[PDB]
């Protein structure tokens, strides 16, 4: 069976001026690592990069057996511009966190208040 | 804030007899009763949130298959908090021990919170406690292959608003006194207080009754669970190659939580 996955994915970093501006990607895959895909992306335009707190999307999906999916693994790769030189971490991307559908992951920025968070849920497409 | 029956009686001896100084004494057929504190909703409108907190890396660069032993610790603080923010003061004291059975929308996990609503304070209690997560689990990592398994803690937050609620029956006893003299010595119902004011959360529902709505709340956040997080992909000297692969292992529920 395959499924519509509809991500909601909130960017946070602490700094007075309405949201941040992320680049890079944010990437999933169910249960084989090399089998993931993209459901964020946003390429480094600084100081023309877009604002974007929450980012909305949805995708066909499918498992290996075509069974329903239990599980969910993403990271990402999510900066913020270089004020001076130097860019603000929201996400690294050798950090991969899983969740089932409901329950929502955060991956982790260079400070506490950098980070982006991503809930998902699925209905037969 | 707290409505007091008796200042109120005063303040209705005043206004309609013209008293200047006041005394009320609960009669011994005043009762309250059908005390029920309830939650608004049960069904945490936030998601649970997943974090990683440390990862164990284990690397097999043999040809045979190894098990290996990943243990994990974590230590986390975490606060309960609860308050009636409109609440009632009559004679005799007025207080529930309520638990509450909280879901979490689009999941499957409850937890367990109880509470003490003492009815004639806005005084708000707060409990911070810790709590040790210990967590382990034996993997096997095939051949030339490594495992990081990441240890996730999965938290709740909630702040759920609660009706604070109980009926009334019965009478005060008040004497009314001006220019030093009593003047009045009359039976007032706690009906009779909510006909007359209707600004004090109590509404008379026949038959004698007055019925007191409140309200206050239940807030919190805690450790839901943990999970071990495990993923195997092939070192470079692999070459037919490791199938690489995500799964996860139940570590631990919180002592208030089931499913
Ligand atoms: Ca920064
Ligand atoms: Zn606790």
């Amino acid at each position: 069976t395959v499924y519509n996955a509809t991500f909601t994915i909130n960017f946070y970093n602490e700094g007075e001026w309405g949201g941040p501006e992320p680049y890079g990607y944010i990437k999933a895959y169910l249960t084989n690592p090399d089998h993931d895909f993209e459901i964020w992306k946003q390429d480094d335009w600084g100081k023309s990069t877009p604002e974007r707190s929450t980012y909305t999307q949805t995708i066909k999906i499918s498992s290996d057996t075509g069974s329903p999916i239990n599980q969910m693994c993403f990271y990402g790769d999510v900066k913020e511009y270089d004020v001076g030189n130097a860019d603000d971490i929201l996400a690294y991307p050798s950090q991969k966190v899983c969740s089932t559908p409901g329950v929502t992951v955060r991956l982790d920025g260079d400070e506490k208040g950098s980070y982006v968070t991503i809930k998902y849920s699925l209905t037969p497409a | 804030g707290i409505i007091n029956i008796q200042d109120e009686i005063n303040n209705y001896m005043k206004e309609v007899y013209g008293a200047t100084t006041v005394k009320s004494t609960y009669d011994p057929s005043f009762k309250v009763f059908n005390e029920s504190v309830t939650p608004q909703f049960t069904e945490i409108p936030t998601e649970p949130v997943n974090n990683q907190l440390t990862t164990k890396r284990v690397d097999n660069t043999g040809s045979y298959p190894v098990e290996s032993t990943v243990s994990f610790t974590w230590t986390e603080t975490h606060t309960e908090t609860s308050a009636v923010t409109e609440g009632v003061k009559a004679g005799t004291s007025i207080s529930t021990k309520q638990s509450f059975k909280f879901g979490f929308v689009n999941s499957d996990v409850t937890l367990t919170v109880s509470a003490e609503y003492n009815y004639s304070t806005t005084n708000t209690t707060t409990t911070t406690e810790t709590h040790t997560w210990s967590d382990s689990t034996k993997v096997t990592i095939p051949p030339k292959t490594y495992v990081e398994a990441a240890y996730i803690i999965q938290n709740g937050t909630y702040n759920v608003p609660v009706n604070v609620e109980c009926d009334m029956s019965g009478t005060l006893f008040c004497r009314g006194y001006r220019d030093g003299a009593l003047i009045a010595a009359v039976y007032v119902s706690v009906a009779d207080l909510a006909d007359y004011n209707p600004n004090l959360n109590l509404t008379n529902k026949g038959d004698g009754i007055a019925h007191f709505k409140g309200s206050g709340f239940i807030e919190g956040a805690q450790g839901l669970r943990s999970i071990i997080q495990v993923t195997e992909y092939p070192l470079d000297d692999n070459k037919g190659r490791s199938t690489p692969i995500t799964y996860l292992i139940n570590g631990s529920l919180a002592p208030n939580v089931t499913l």
